[PDB]
């Protein structure tokens, strides 16, 4: 039972309206990572996009300045037992 | 053919069960070229290679025991479908180098083990 | 033990289908035995659709998942029979068909997995 | 159950001390054919040699002139059921 969840999720670079995030890949065949993000306060709608499994970085654009954003990343990965399945997420908070 | 059916099922169940244990234990250790799925194909190649040389020299064995080893055990133990999805998954992951390597190591390796099986039993004779 | 029965019930059905298909058809075209090809192409097609289907239905029982993939597709497909056919052609000096067998089995099985995956993906 | 035994075994050409034999191949994967030959009057040792499966012809040299020779051909062939096995022979007689 190897962990399919990424580790070391962090913001490497940031402008007022964008974040560059990177993560350590899990020791499994990741087909794609799903990056989700939304305003930590309340119930502004959370958006998601995918990046290919080869990539271990992503740019989140069009954010609001000075706003607390919750950012999660989870994988869609091949394993012998489960075939394609979705991992649990790793999550961080970051104020622009 | 009901006696023949039991040879396929008894042999096949032993092979499939060995594959299931080996794959679930080991495949996760090196996900670029899952070793459990490789080992079962290389082992099945080795068994059927020796079977190739052995059944030639012993032509009057029961078709039951021959069918239990080849169609049963080696048939159940080896796998092409698991080999395909592993490669397919690597292809969708953009991991072409290991997708190619998997195809070569499985194919080239399984023939080498069949040759080793054949030529060991041939030379020991 | 429940998992063990999924592998055996699925595997026995797969091995039996392979046994009937191979003994019936393989002799018709011995350069590229069609029974052994069909079972690999069919297993690729089944596991390709299984790939796309189990993703969209993540809370199915591991029993039913294990019965299709490790059982049926595992039992139905074969690498050992594929090897001896090629090996036999290699010892017969029949390199062109030995090569063709390797390409048709490998390239074909991925195409059937793609067709299985992309049909179920395209169908919502 | 396709026949793995060759057919149409015959001498295409012959000198006093050699024969050229040809045969129609069986509809199976032949690895090699084994050609055997000896003097029909059964008190002289039978010799055998192999030819590759691609070949459907063979030359038998060093025979005696005016002598009845029995000539057989059998295959070593791959089949799904039996793996490598030896077929029954097809046999002919020929006087040099
Ligand atoms: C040779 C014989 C075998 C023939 C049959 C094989 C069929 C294999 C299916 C490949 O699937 C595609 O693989 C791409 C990667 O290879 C993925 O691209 C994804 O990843 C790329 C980067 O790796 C990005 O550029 C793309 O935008 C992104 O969709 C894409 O999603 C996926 O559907
Ligand atoms: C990857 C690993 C694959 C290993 C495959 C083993 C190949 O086996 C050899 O193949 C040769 C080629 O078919 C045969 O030669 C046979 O055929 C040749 C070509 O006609 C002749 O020159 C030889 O004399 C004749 O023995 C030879 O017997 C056989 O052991
Ligand atoms: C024998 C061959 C059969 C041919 C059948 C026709 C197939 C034509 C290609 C399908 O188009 C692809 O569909 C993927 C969706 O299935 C998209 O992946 C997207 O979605 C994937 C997850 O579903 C992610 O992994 C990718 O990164 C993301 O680009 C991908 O962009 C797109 O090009
Ligand atoms: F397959
Ligand atoms: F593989
Ligand atoms: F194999
Ligand atoms: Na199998």
């Amino acid at each position: 039972s190897v962990s399919s969840v990424p580790t070391k999720l962090e913001v490497v670079a940031a402008t007022p309206t964008s974040l560059l995030i990177s993560w350590d890949a899990p020791a499994v065949t990741v087909v794609h990572y799903v990056i989700t993000y939304g305003e930590t306060g309340g119930n502004s709608p959370v958006q998601e996009f995918t990046v290919p499994g080869s990539k271990s970085t992503a740019t989140i654009s069009g954010l609001k300045p000075g706003v607390d954003y919750t950012i999660t990343v989870y994988t869609m990965y091949y394993s012998y037992s489960d075939l394609y399945s979705y991992s649990s997420p790793i999550s961080i908070n970051y104020r622009t | 053919m009901i006696k023949s059916l039991f040879a396929v099922i008894i042999g096949g169940s032993v092979g499939c069960t060995l594959r299931w244990l080996l794959s679930t234990k080991f495949n996760s250790l090196f996900p670029n070229l899952p070793p459990g799925t490789l080992v079962v194909n290389l082992l099945a190649g080795l068994i059927i290679g020796t079977a190739l040389a052995y059944f030639l020299r012993q032509p009057h064995l029961d078709p039951f025991w021959k069918l239990m080893i080849t169609t049963g055990l080696c048939g159940g133990l080896s796998t092409f479908s698991t080999f395909s999805v592993e490669v397919f998954a690597l292809l969708q992951a953009g991991n072409y180098i290991w997708a190619l390597t998997s195809v070569l190591v499985h194919v080239i390796g399984s023939l080498i083990m069949s040759a080793l099986g054949f030529f060991i039993i041939t030379i020991l004779f």
